[PDB]
């Protein structure tokens, strides 16, 4: 999808 | 005397006739191509 990151 | 060698003169006209092709993006799609950028949290995007 539009995954920008894991925190 | 009648054979005389004849001489014709046959003239020819030109057809139009046109060839396509479709092509298209995104318009941010192109925005991020635009920057040089060395992460800044946008590379699996960009």
């Amino acid at each position: 999808d539009a995954l920008l990151g894991t925190y | 005397p009648a054979d005389q060698p004849v001489h014709n003169y046959m003239i020819k006209r030109l057809d139009r006739r046109s060839l396509n092709a479709a092509f298209s993006i995104a318009v941010e799609a192109l925005g991020l191509i635009s920057g040089e950028n060395l992460h800044i949290s946008s590379a699996m995007r960009l």
